[PDB]
RNA sequence: GGAUUUGGUGGAUUACUAGC
């Protein structure tokens, strides 16, 4: 029970999500694999690989770009699994837990960029990671500016 | 000025159903998802239908006189439109799903077929006016195991086939007394069977099937009645027939099969002319015209529409529309040149004159954001987020130099400089701007200074500064050239994602993200005014949605703006369902757009009745011909214009001013007046009645007469009316009238004329030119044979 | 008169006039014919759509209505239409200067019947033939034979025999030969209105004075009687449902039901149209079905079921009073000021001498409503000044509508004949 | 006479050609 017992750690809507990333995250090692499979000098796979680690680090699936040994060892279903948004909601200390930030997307608080954001499993680029914010004028990013007794209603806060 | 229509949609070329020839065979009409656009190949025009079809068109019926189109939803909707009258004459509701209609020879009644049930329906006069309750039925056939595939009709009403998924085909008479000459139903095909086919004689009838194998029913004697006489094979490793398409009097065969191979055969002979693939994914609907000449053959997966002859190998016209949506709209100096971004990152250059692609560009591995062109026909630069920006040459077809970053960044927009020497583009990776020259391939500098990503980036033509979009809501307006280096920071209160430059060079358009829309001066950082827009927006409930649609906040604001070239309104589109015409100095919009009423869309409707593709337009540009604005949609590209002016938008009419006035002055021979006279009226036919009157005697003189404050009016007359009009000869001395009789007022005045002047140098560079060159080098080639001396 | 330009469409705003509508069968669904002046309509009965008006106005009102199955018979002023999908297919022309006031159709005979007294038989031309044509022979009923005719009744299992009903007594004529067959005895009242009924040789009879008077044709005699206090009996159905009721439409514009076996009344509707207008002029229960439609002359149309009973074991005796389905509505009094609500000609506001604004719609003609009048309670917190028996607007002269911001705050103006202020509207 | 809250039905919520 694999599947179950991350959907779990992670909060997941269906019990088929982890398997819905677990052929993704072998579908990278098959792709690793035969990209092994041809000759270490080859312009090809030198390009085709680093073109791939930079994608795998901008989604940001993987911790480093330099080895190349994590791109069978470390790209795991769990690793893809919290770069979702409500994790992503408890990294940056936004929900207090993880099933909490979850509630806040699903009634509507969160946004990226322009247009908020509704599914819980959007996946957030490590470079779009830095653009969620709580929608504005809502009630609980009204809470928030006045604990710190700095609302500003021109703004409608 | 104000009342738009939309006249063409431009783009998407074929999405799904039937595409049938028009009786004449003169214009193909192709049905899109939600609208049908009609081709005409001789005259190379593509014309659209302004009503909406609530789903997408799933088949195409054309009467034989041309006086009724219609088209079935998948809901079974029947809308009629008379092509000549180009109006819905009725709206009636079928109840299920309709797969073919087809009139018949005679027109008097047209056969529907809709699941297993045949009907027959008697078509309501054109020239009968409007009716209550128009929609008739006169029979309806329940005896089929399955519902029919394909319906085919005889020159005769009597006799009507449609064959069955089930394997049996049926054949059905139109009047109840020639039941008896005709109502067995062939059996023992195999698989499916496509299509049933009549030839002239009546005969033999020819039967196809989903296996490939065809079998031909001839009637004789073992008293004796229709065995299988012959049978034909196609052999397809993998391919199987989708649709096939037979025309009776010169015995030819269209077939389609899922690999998409295209084969030709003949009825008499079985003899196979060619077979070619016009692509991967399989044929879905093909039809042929009554020479059979031009035959359309169109992929529903790849959505590309293409028009081939059997007699001459040359194609008519083929081409492909964008897969997913155009991300950004370019517009050339000249009006007829367009260019289309496409999220593929397919580059393709549409016409403005008619709606076809000269060429496509491949270039682009990634998705293409934003296509600018620079203040020449020489090359358009665009903007990708593969990381790399590639300029083009249009008179070769080529890159030029591939500008790219240093650390291989995204780029959303582009800037061009009016004097192509710099090209800056913008991230989101970085949100630094990247500053190329156009010489060399380096960059130049990395203008930096924002917090947030570079949103949209623009060069004023007049005072060559460049002015970026950040979404720290500061808006800094850079300007690089010169020992200046100077950046002046405008603060804003929503995170700025559209950036609009004026003509002027002085004032600035922005698009916030609470909606409104504020238009900044550049030499002071005060704002001159500000629009709202947050009310004025339509927003549509997804159907996967929790709220309403009343308080969403994905759509309110406006992710474009583009002043038009006088320099008094603003078009904007967001990822909403509405297109705006905001009046800049009055501050209030003037008409407000729908872009596309389907409910196969995800963004159209305020309230569903008690994931899919979203409806908005990305990029929204006013042409310089300036008669409509194309805006860049989820549907394909828009054009609206005012090509109709079917309006009546008098200027200073007296009691004494009347139509039949005009004309007595001709009489009269006051040219002057009698043009001042059609002036007033503004409508077009009293002008080119006085425009074609006058000779070219009294032309100058008419011009000195004519006022400063119609000179900008009459010019843009002559630009529209001279493209298309047989008389290069007479419409060049206006032309030099006009610049003669003025020219230090007009070139004084170069804000108050950029319509007019765009519009006439287009009708000089396309049409004008191209008989002076032919003139030109028929006439070298023979001074070349005369001066030469003779061979042997 | 003939425009170059216009041509006429159809009239909205008007469900009914007074004239008594006629229903209709085909297949299992049922259509409602009524008039307009000059021009006839017609509605389903399963949702009240509007389905066929006639093509042309006719050169006169229609005086009477009745339908067989495809087939409108409509019957101005000397002539006879025989309508079909609302288009006069068949245009039938009685040979007098009279005006025409009852019709009625059994088997291969129509029968019309003028005002002086006179009664003409048109027969099918074949029996393949579906409305009939050939002129058959004139009846005539002499005074000394009977009264003014008040209606024109076919009962049931007849051969040709047409039950000619009269202000004075009850006639019967074999339209083969053309001979009175039978004649009943005088009656002491004015008769009103006569209907048949789903037993056996029997026509409801009704009078100015309030009796219903059950009488025979084979016997002959009056079998049951039923005395109604101070009431213009005016329109007369039957329940064929299986349970034996009787509706007795008022002119004072009450309803009232009976149980005829209990030999009761069950529940009395009050008002379902107005009294001035003319009352409850047609109802009928449609056919096997607990559904009965009344249709005024007040510009309505509205229909009533009977719920099925609450008691278990009892059921005929515990019966549910009736009960207010779907409706129709227009303009009782002549329209003053419209206008149009948007740009797609969906809504029209029309105020009119009744005092009530109306929304009709141009689309779909189950889509028209009332605009409520029903006053929001102040902002301000002190009481609205008005008179407590609440009536309604002052009529309207003056309306204006701009459609740019509806739904967020009022879009109407209007202004009320002859009063200082002017109220506003939300659309 | 006034105010608040709530149960139930009917009519709309795509553009009106009759049932088996």
């Amino acid at each position: 029970h694999r599947d179950t017992q991350v959907m779990r750690t992670y909060h997941i809507q269906n019990r088929e999500d982890y398997h819905k990333y677990n052929r993704i995250c072998g579908d990278i090692r098959r792709l690793a694999n035969k990209l092994s499979l041809l000759p270490p000098t080859d312009p090809f796979r030198r390009k085709h690989e680093q073109l791939l680690l930079d994608k795998l680090y901008a989604m940001g699936v993987l911790t480093t770009k330099s080895k190349i040994s994590d791109l069978e060892n470390k790209v795991t279903v769990s690793a893809i699994c919290r770069r979702r948004l409500p994790v992503i909601m408890h990294r940056l200390k936004m929900a207090e837990t993880i099933q909490d930030a979850v509630k806040f997307i699903e009634q509507g608080h969160v946004r990226v960029g322009p247009n908020l954001i509704n599914d819980p499993a959007y996946l957030v680029t490590r470079n779009m990671e830095d653009y969620v914010t709580w929608v504005d004028n809502s009630k609980i990013k009204k809470t928030l500016l006045r604990y710190r007794n700095q609302i500003d209603d021109f703004d409608f806060s | 000025k104000s009342d738009f229509k939309f006249s063409n949609l431009l783009g998407t070329v074929y999405r799904q159903g039937n595409i049938t020839f028009s009786d004449d065979g003169k214009q193909l009409l192709s049905p899109v998802g939600n609208r049908v656009s009609v081709f005409d190949l001789i005259n190379n025009k593509s014309f659209t239908f302004e009503y909406e079809h609530r789903k997408n068109i799933a088949a195409i019926d054309l009467n034989k006189q041309g006086t009724l189109l219609i088209s079935i939803d998948e809901d079974g909707r029947a809308i009629l439109v008379n092509f000549k009258a180009r109006n819905v004459l009725h709206h009636f509701n079928f109840k299920e799903k309709c797969s073919a209609v087809k009139f018949s020879p005679d027109g008097r009644l047209f056969a529907l077929a809709s699941g297993r049930f045949l009907q027959i329906w008697k078509t309501p006069d054109v020239n009968k006016d409007r009716q209550f309750a128009p929609f008739v039925r006169h029979r309806v056939h329940a005896g089929h195991f399955q519902d029919i595939t394909s319906l085919t009709w005889s020159q005769d009403s009597r006799f009507i086939l449609t064959t069955s998924k089930d394997l049996s085909a049926k054949i059905w008479s139109v009047d109840s007394e020639e039941k008896n000459l005709a109502a067995t139903t062939f059996n023992g095909h195999r698989d499916y069977v496509m299509g049933a086919f009549f030839s002239h004689d009546q005969e033999k009838i020819y039967t196809v099937s989903k296996d490939g194998a065809v079998f031909v029913w001839e009637f004789t004697k073992r008293k004796y009645s229709w065995r299988i006489t012959k049978k034909h094979f196609f052999y397809a490793n993998q391919a199987k027939v989708k649709c096939v398409t037979f025309h009776p009097a010169t015995r030819l065969l269209a077939v389609g099969f899922t690999s998409g191979e295209f084969r030709l055969y003949d009825l008499p002979d079985f003899t196979l002319i060619q077979q070619l693939s016009m692509g991967q994914n399989p044929v879905n609907t093909v039809s042929v015209n009554q020479t059979g000449e031009w035959l359309a053959f169109g992929s529903s997966k790849l959505g590309q529409l293409l028009v081939y002859e059997w007699q001459s190998e040359s194609y008519i016209l083929k081409q492909q529309g964008h897969f997913d949506s155009t991300n950004s709209l370019a517009y050339s100096p000249d009006g007829s040149r367009v260019v289309t971004a496409s999220e593929d990152g397919k580059i393709k250059v549409w016409d403005i004159t008619s709606g076809f692609c000269l060429a496509t560009f491949e270039e682009h591995t990634s998705s293409v954001t934003a296509v600018q062109f620079a203040k020449r026909g020489q090359v358009m630069f665009s903007s990708s987020l593969d990381g790399t920006v590639r300029a083009w040459d249009l008179i070769r077809y080529r890159n030029f130099r591939t500008f790219t970053g240093t650390e291989r960044i995204q780029f959303n927009c582009l800037a061009v400089d009016p004097s192509g020497e710099v090209v800056c583009a913008g991230s989101l990776d970085n949100f630094d701007i990247h500053v190329w020259s156009v010489q060399t391939g380096q960059l130049l500098d990395a203008l930096s200074g924002h917090e947030g990503p570079v949103s949209c980036l623009s060069f004023s033509q007049e005072n060559s500064v460049l002015a970026s979009a950040s979404w720290d809501k500061t808006i800094r307006i850079w300007s690089i050239f010169g020992r200046s280096q100077q950046v002046e920071p405008i603060e804003v209160y929503s995170d700025v994602l559209a950036l609009s430059m004026r003509p002027d060079g002085k004032e600035v358009a922005v698009s916030t993200l609470k909606g409104q829309i504020s238009i900044f001066n550049i030499e002071d950082a005060k704002q001159v005014g500000n629009i709202d827009c947050r009310k004025d927006i339509i927003s549509g409930r997804f159907n996967q949605d929790r709220f309403t649609a009343k308080n969403s906040e994905r759509s309110k604001f406006f992710t474009t703006i583009h002043y038009s070239f006088d320099g008094m309104a603003i078009v904007a589109g967001g990822n909403n369902n509405s297109i705006c015409l905001y009046d800049v100095p009055n501050e209030v919009l003037l008409k407000r757009f729908i872009v596309s009423r389907n409910m196969a869309l995800n963004g159209t409707l305020e309230f569903l009745n008690s994931m899919r593709p979203e409806v908005r337009v990305t990029s929204v540009q006013f042409s310089p011909t300036a008669n409509a604005f194309a805006a860049a949609s989820t549907e394909g590209l828009l054009i609206y214009s005012t090509n109709d002016t079917i309006l009546f938008d008098p200027f200073d009419l007296d009691v004494d001013v009347t139509p039949h006035s005009t004309v007595e002055a001709l009489r009269e021979k006051q040219f002057l007046n009698a043009l001042v006279m059609a002036f007033r009226l503004n409508e077009e036919y009293l002008i080119n009645k006085v425009y074609e009157a006058i000779p070219i005697k009294e032309i100058p003189l008419v011009a000195s007469n004519i006022p400063a404050i119609y000179l900008p009016r009459i010019l843009k007359f002559i630009g529209d009316f001279a493209i298309e009009s047989q008389h290069i000869e007479f419409n060049l001395i206006w032309i030099k009238a006009l610049l003669s009789a003025s020219g230090g007022y007009i070139n004084e005045h170069k804000y108050l004329f950029s319509t007019a002047m765009r519009s006439i140098q287009r009708f000089i560079v396309r049409v004008a030119k191209e008989v002076v060159n032919t003139t030109t080098d028929n006439k070298y080639t023979y001074r070349f044979l005369v001066s030469t001396d003779g061979s042997m | 008169k003939n425009s170059k330009i216009f041509s006429p469409f159809r009239i909205i705003g008007n469900v009914s006039n007074g004239v008594p509508f006629a229903t209709g069968t085909l297949g299992s669904t049922f259509y409602i014919v009524t008039c307009v002046g000059k021009t006839f309509q017609i509605y389903d009965a399963n949702t009240l759509h509007l389905l066929f008006v006639s093509e042309k106005e006719t050169p006169s009102s229609i005086v009477a209505l009745s339908a067989h199955f495809h087939y409108v018979y409509a019957a101005y002023e000397n002539k006879v239409g025989i309508y079909k999908r609302g288009i006069e297919e068949h245009l039938l022309e009685l040979e007098t200067d009279a005006n025409v006031e009852h019709l009625c159709i059994f088997g291969d005979y129509l029968c019309a019947s003028t005002d002086d007294n006179s009664i003409f038989i048109y027969k099918k031309s074949d029996p393949q033939d579906k409305y009939p044509s050939e002129f058959y022979t004139k009846l005539t009923v002499t005074e000394i034979q009977g009264g003014e005719i008040v209606s024109l009744q076919h009962l049931a299992t007849y051969l040709n025999k047409l039950t000619v009903v009269t202000k004075s007594n009850v006639l019967l004529f074999n339209v083969r030969t053309g001979k009175l067959v039978f004649t009943s005895n005088e009656f002491p009242d004015q008769i009103t209105t006569a209907e048949p009924a789903p037993v056996l040789d029997i026509i409801a009879l009704g009078t100015v004075t309030g009796e219903v008077i059950m009488f025979n044709m084979r016997k002959g005699k009056r079998i049951r009687t039923i005395k109604i206090p101070q009431s213009r009996i005016s329109s007369l159905s039957f329940r064929t449902d299986g349970s034996s009721h009787l509706s007795v439409g008022t002119s004072s514009g009450d309803l009232i039901f009976y149980d005829l076996d209990r030999r009761s009344r069950i529940h009395v509707l009050k008002n379902i149209h107005r009294e001035s207008y003319g009352g409850v002029t047609q109802a009928t229960f449609l056919n096997g079905q607990p559904i009965i439609v009344t249709s005024g002359g007040d510009n309505s149309l509205k229909e009533y079921v009977f719920d099925p009973s609450l008691s278990q074991g009892s059921g005929d005796v515990v019966v549910q009073p009736p009960r207010y389905l779907r409706s129709r509505g227009g303009h009782s009094q002549p329209p003053s000021y419209i206008a149009f609500a948007d740009s797609q000609s969906h809504f029209m506001l029309s105020a009119s001498k009744d005092r009530s604004l109306w929304s009709f719609s141009l689309r779909k003609d189950a889509q028209s409503q009332e605009m409520s009048q029903r006053l929001h309670k102040k902002q301000d917190g002190g009481r609205v000044g008005g008179s407590t028996i609440k009536s309604k607007f002052p009529e309207i002269v003056a309306l204006a509508i701009e459609n740019a911001r509806i739904g967020e705050w009022e879009n109407i103006i209007t202004a009320h004949k002859d009063e200082k202020f002017a109220r506003t509207w939300d659309m």
